């Protein structure tokens, strides 16, 4: 039905979590009337396309909201600036005083071109129509632009903060949540409270009960256990047996090379090592990994990983 | 409703202008003498091309410059139709300066102008200027088709010491009396990297949200990876000391902070570094490898992690 | 109409080997399928077999590769506009090969029409597969034929065609096409082309399947085990100017080095200047020059 | 239900053809009193506000509200078919999302039958803030419709400026400048050809012009147009359509 990712937004801006300095003075702001354009990046779910939304409902009203804020997306389309944008920000709207929002979501996907439009059209009427940017990397986003605008990084949620919504979902709803599913419910979100719901809904709906392996299952992520019997096949085994294994585990379930090659490494700096092999493994990992980036046979991977790890 | 630092303080006369010493000393020659070529300012944002060439317009036309100058930015229309009609008309019109002076058409960020605009715009370059002066900006110097650049002067700007950058933000500290010490201005001067509009839009974002201006406060409006964890972990990698390494590495990975920022701020630190100078060499090599590696597409942890084991293995 | 599409199964529970797919997907009325296993294993057919079952025949589901030229953008807006039986299929292949940017939109546009187009994802790699995507997805693994099934049916299909193939012929046909049905059939019926049906010898499967003979292999192996360069170079020559291309030689060189009795150091270092050869052929390195490297470093280590 | 029957469908049709280009589609809110017609534009700059008084009407019934949110382009389309003397009798049933247009003939053999399609439209009724206007210039329609079909050649944005000897409209553009200036007429040969300058305190406002020409596309229905306006306050183009109700456009100022 009614997804939760929708049914817990936060509505005000106090819901909000793990942002109390960004959000204080984004209030700070609103109330002195010295709102500047903004410029929200970060990485997904965490918070920015609700941050403003609730800081947009404060300013204006329900019915005021369709006259004086410009919701676009910049995925969609340098015309876009000169077209609806530019007519929005220079003409005023009939009977209601007080600036105008633009919120351009995804808006590193805009062409440096686009960008430069843009700027010009924010330096232009800047006392009417109030910008608020919303990317993930700002590295994608001109200089110039950026320049413009006050910047906030709206970085990922830590696991301390988020637990209490979970647990606040949890009760609220009627999920038998083990003491560890939480924990590799947390893990696999890393950070992002909508990738967190979405899996815990998902498997709460699809299995009925969500644990350590159950949200394992639901996800196909590789399970711990296995990328440890890949890193035993390969250190304490024959190079030829090791390859037969390794080849059929990786047929036997879905899985990639990618995905064990991330695992592998995360479990070379686990276990202990003389740390000058670590130096070797990881170096030739990360010459793997850029070899499988322009589409390369498989097979000749695989093994050049396990004759990586044949140092020992 | 206030306006921002950036323009309570854009200097209006070329005096005020501390970019490049050598290209303003010849624009106020023409601001002295009085007959312009058509110029193309080329270089970095921020430092000063539109400035320049407003205060040039102004310092030769003076009170006909609502009548003799005509800007047209990237926010306004400059298809083929309008390079041939409005900006020929105001070529043609009839405006009467003193000896030496004559009209101006601003276009500003003239590498936004698609190649057949350029190409209209040529002839009306060529023919009328006995009485019309093009002042052209950009960013891209190559994004100017050549024969409009053929004729202009190609003025080049680069980016600013930090000895000008800290000049002019001291000026302007003057002015507003703000709370400052000595690490907050070097932490604004390293976010900024020459942009004087950067540095002053840091400036007052900094002083408006917190008032006093210090390292940890300008840190907290940027908010990119700390110059200090950078420079422990290159310590570390200096010392073959990869595990020690490795773990200010994932503690920036745990933030949040983009490969494309952390391999950036890498870059800048191990830059302007205490090794030596064969060893300083061999890591900026590997950790430009590593840049071009991430630029491409592979950005996972493993290739920093990788990067980090070369790092250590070039120090045996 | 190909043989490939000829013979491939009408109904769900019909002819499918998979038995917790074919029971799941009668109930398919875990809002979306999530398809994946190696190449040629009937996973576009099942979900093809399924929509017959559904729709109808003259109901008629797009189906669209993920892995376009023209970007993730029109692909989301293809779906878009082929959103507007209470439902519409739209069929993903080669899913795994998208980005995991490109897969973050498609969720945003497969989540935002989570009302009338239901989604199939088919790959060969769930891992690849964000976790979103695959949450919100019903998995299901297509495991290949056996062997003895696979030259069963191609028997069935030369008989059904009357394509005069030795029985050898037939287990040649499964070998060198190792476990993949879709590219057997093809092979069977583009090399019948071939001959006009008077007889299709296993020269014919070696010379359609691309695959250099094991003598050639042989021969490369008695040259660089020990021998002066001289001998390397005319042998790279031999193979170049047979035609066979650098990537089957790779793979049939690495597959023979692996199984076989050479050191694990020896191993392991061929290995290694196998995946660097492979990945500069993928970049469009120099045929010849590849494989007189790659030549010199196994017989550096051979001769040793 | 709601009868109504015009005797003049001429004004009928000149009122769609003043709101046809302004907005597309509109909510007709069909009441016991009269016919309301409140809407801005897709630019959210001007609100153009009708209203068609019950007397005007000659057998005007409507026993329940109604909020007919009729597609204007098709409505004018519609009207369009029918004659300039025609009798024209809306009739919309108790609730059958169906308008009737019924075009009688000038009493002749011809009757024509019109079934337009109504569409649902989400009304919404902003609030009108009642204010007290400095100047109210009252003028002969033809002069307002030329004097700004004439200053859309040389510059999109009118500067209206009320002095108490007279109301100019300048402009200015790419061409050079150019004002027109009016002054308020003292021997009124024609109560209509006069141009009376109610002043209260000297305003001048700077306002878009491809709103003032679509606002000058309802001259057919007054012969005199009353443009009130006051500082910071939207400019009121006022036409009278002649005892039965009025046309209200509404403009927002330009800024800089
Ligand atoms: N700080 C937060 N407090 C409460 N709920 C949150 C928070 N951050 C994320 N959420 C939840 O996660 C959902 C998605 O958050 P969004 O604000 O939409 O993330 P986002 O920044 O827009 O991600 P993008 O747009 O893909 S970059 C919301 O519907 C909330 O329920
Ligand atoms: N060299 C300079 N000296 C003094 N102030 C400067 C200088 N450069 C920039 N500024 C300040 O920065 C503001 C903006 O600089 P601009 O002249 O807009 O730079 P710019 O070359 O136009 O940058 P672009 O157009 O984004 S590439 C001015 O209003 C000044 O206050
Ligand atoms: N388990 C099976 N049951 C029935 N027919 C099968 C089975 N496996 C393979 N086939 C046959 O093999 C042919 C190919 O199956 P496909 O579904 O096209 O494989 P595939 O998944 O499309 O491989 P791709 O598209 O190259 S990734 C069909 O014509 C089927 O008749
Ligand atoms: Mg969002
Ligand atoms: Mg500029
Ligand atoms: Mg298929």
């Amino acid at each position: 039905n009614l997804p939760w990712v929708e049914k817990y937004r936060p509505q005000t801006l106090n819901d909000l979590i793990s942002h109390q300095d960004i959000l204080s003075t984004i209030q700070k702001f609103i109330n002195e009337d010295r709102l500047p354009h903004l410029l929200l990046y970060g990485p997904p779910g965490t918070g920015k396309t609700s941050t403003i939304l609730a800081c947009a409902k404060q300013l204006y009203k329900d019915k005021e909201f369709g006259s004086m804020v410009l919701e676009l997306n910049a995925s969609d389309d340098i015309d876009i600036i000169r077209g609806p944008i530019l007519s929005f920000a220079s003409t005023r709207t009939i009977f209601k005083k007080g600036f105008k929002l633009v919120i351009l979501d995804e808006a590193d996907a805009m062409t440096q071109d686009a960008q430069n439009a843009l700027r010009r059209v924010i330096e232009k009427f800047t006392e009417n129509t109030r910008f608020c940017l919303i990317c993930n990397y700002l590295s994608k986003i001109i200089p110039a632009l950026q320049s413009r605008c006050t910047r906030f990084r709206f970085g990922p949620l830590t696991p301390e903060l988020m637990v209490p919504r979970l647990e606040h979902v949890v009760e609220e709803e009627k999920v038998d949540i083990s003491e560890d599913g939480m924990k590799a419910l947390v893990t696999l979100s890393s950070g992002d409270m909508r990738r967190a719901l979405n899996i815990l809904q998902s498997t709460n709906m699809a299995f009925g009960k969500v644990t350590e392996e159950t949200v394992y299952t639901c996800t196909g992520h590789p399970l711990k256990s296995d990328i440890a019997n890949i890193l035993d096949w390969m250190l304490n085994q024959d190079f030829t047996t090791a390859y037969r294994n390794i080849t059929e585990l990786k047929t036997l379930k879905g899985l990639a090379l990618h995905d064990i090659l991330t695992e592998i490494h995360l479990f070379v700096h686990r276990v202990d090592f003389p740390s000058s092999v670590r130096i070797h493994l990881l170096t030739k990992m990360a010459d793997i990994e850029y070899r499988l980036s322009v589409g390369t046979n498989e097979k000749i991977q695989l093994s050049s990983l396990i004759a990586a790890f044949q140092v020992t | 409703y206030e306006l921002p630092w950036v323009e309570k303080y854009r200097p209006v006369k070329l005096n005020e202008i501390v970019g490049n010493e050598d290209t303003v000393s010849r624009l106020e020659v023409f601001a002295r003498e009085g007959n312009v070529p058509n110029i193309i300012i080329a270089g970095p944002p921020g430092t000063g091309k539109t400035t320049s060439i407003l205060c040039l317009a102004r310092a030769l036309l003076g009170p006909a410059l609502k009548d003799a100058m005509l800007e047209l930015n990237a926010s306004n229309d400059r298809g083929i139709d309008v390079v041939r009609n409005k900006i020929k008309m105001f070529a043609q019109q009839k405006v009467t300066l003193p000896k030496g002076r004559h009209k101006i058409i601003i276009l500003d960020e003239a590498d936004s102008m698609t190649d057949g605009a350029q190409q209209a715009l040529r002839r009306t370059m060529e023919i009328y200027s006995k009485t019309t002066r093009f002042a052209l900006a950009c960013n891209a110097s190559d994004k100017i088709i050549e024969p409009i650049q053929s004729r202009c002067a190609v003025l080049r700007y680069t980016k600013l010491t930090d000895a000008q950058i800290l000049t002019r933000l001291m000026n302007v500290i003057e002015k507003e009396r703000v709370p400052y010490t000595d690490d907050g201005l070097e932490a604004i001067i390293f976010t900024a990297q020459g942009d004087m509009r950067q540095a002053l839009n840091n400036l007052q974002s900094t002083f408006s949200g917190f008032g006093f201006i210090n390292s940890e406060n300008v840190f907290k409006v940027c908010d990119e990876p700390h110059p200090l964890l950078v420079k422990e972990m290159i310590q570390h990698c200096v010392n073959a000391n990869i595990d020690e390494a490795y773990k200010i590495l994932a503690h920036l990975w745990h933030l949040g902070y983009s490969p494309e920022d952390i391999i950036g701020n890498i870059f800048r630190v191990c830059k302007t570094f205490q090794m030596a100078e064969y060893l300083k060499l061999e890591f900026i090599k590997e950790i430009g490898y590593t840049h071009m590696k991430i630029a491409e597409g592979v950005n996972s942890l493993l290739q920093m992690a990788g990067l980090l084991a070369r790092l250590c293995q070039k120090t045996m | 109409v190909p043989w490939v599409e000829k013979y491939r199964p009408k109904c769900v529970d019909e002819v499918a080997f998979q038995e917790e797919v074919v029971a799941v997907l009668k109930k398919s009325l875990e809002p979306n399928l999530l398809f994946y296993g190696p190449p040629g294993t009937g996973k576009t057919s099942t979900i093809l077999a399924a929509a017959r079952e559904l729709f109808g025949p003259e109901l008629f589901v797009l189906e669209l590769n993920a892995s376009d030229e023209r970007g993730i953008q029109v692909v989301r807006e293809k779906v878009k506009n082929f959103a507007q039986p209470p439902f519409k299929i739209v069929i993903l292949d080669e899913a795994d090969s998208m980005t995991s940017a490109a897969q973050a939109a498609l969720r945003r546009t497969m989540e935002k029409e989570s009302k009338t187009t239901r989604f199939c994802l088919i790959c060969n790699y769930v891992s690849r597969i964000i976790e979103p995507l695959t949450s919100r997805c019903s998995k299901f693994r297509f495991k290949p034929l056996s062997d003895k099934i696979q030259q069963q049916r191609l028997l069935d299909i030369a008989k059904k065609e009357n394509v005069k193939i030795s029985d050898e012929g037939i287990a040649y046909l499964v070998k060198v096409s190792e476990g993949d049905l879709r590219k057997a059939i093809t092979f069977l019926q583009s090399a019948t082309r071939l001959t006009g049906g008077k007889e299709i010898t296993e020269k014919v499967i070696t010379d359609i399947a691309g695959v250099i003979p094991a003598e050639k292999i042989d021969g490369v192996f008695a040259a660089c085990q020990s021998g002066s360069f001289d001998k390397l170079e005319a042998v790279v020559k031999d193979l170049i100017d047979e035609g066979h291309a650098a990537t089957q030689l790779v793979n049939q060189l690495h597959d023979v080095v692996v199984e076989n009795n050479l050191s694990d150091k020896q191993k392991s270092i061929i290995t290694e200047k196998l995946a660097e050869v492979d990945k500069c052929l993928a970049d469009g390195a120099d045929e010849h020059l590849q494989l007189i490297s790659l030549c010199a470093t196994v017989m550096q280590q051979l001769s040793q | 239900m709601f009868e109504a029957r015009l005797v003049q469908g001429s004004i009928l049709k000149k009122v769609l053809e003043a709101l046809k280009d302004l907005i597309n589609e509109a909510c007709w809110d069909i009441s016991s009193s009269g016919v309301n017609l409140q809407s801005m534009d897709s630019s959210h700059v001007s609100l153009v506000q009708l209203t068609l008084r019950s007397e005007g009407f000659d057998t005007y019934r409507c026993d329940r509200n109604l909020a007919m949110g009729v597609n204007l382009t098709s409505m004018s389309k519609i009207l369009k078919c029918a004659g300039n003397e025609d009798i024209i009798t809306l009739r919309a049933e108790d609730n059958a999302d169906t308008l009737a247009l019924v075009f009688e003939a000038p009493n002749q053999e011809k009757v024509s039958d019109y079934e337009m399609k109504l569409m649902d439209l989400d009304v919404e009724q902003l609030g009108i803030p009642e204010q007290e206007y400095s100047c109210v210039v009252k003028m002969p329609s033809g002069e307002f419709a030329r004097i700004c079909r004439d200053l859309s050649h040389i510059g999109d944005a009118v500067v209206i400026s009320c002095a108490k000897d007279g109301v100019k409209f300048s402009a200015s553009g790419e061409l050079g400048n150019g004002n027109i200036k009016l002054s308020q007429t003292s021997n009124v040969d024609k109560e209509e050809e006069a141009v009376t300058i109610e002043m209260n305190e000297p305003v001048q406002l700077t306002f878009a012009l491809r709103y003032l020409n679509f606002f000058t596309k309802a001259t057919p229905l007054s012969s005199t147009v009353t443009l009130s306006m006051s500082a910071d306050v939207p400019l009121v183009v006022e036409y009278k359509i002649a005892d039965m109700g009025h046309l209200k456009y509404y403009l927002a100022p330009k800024i800089e």
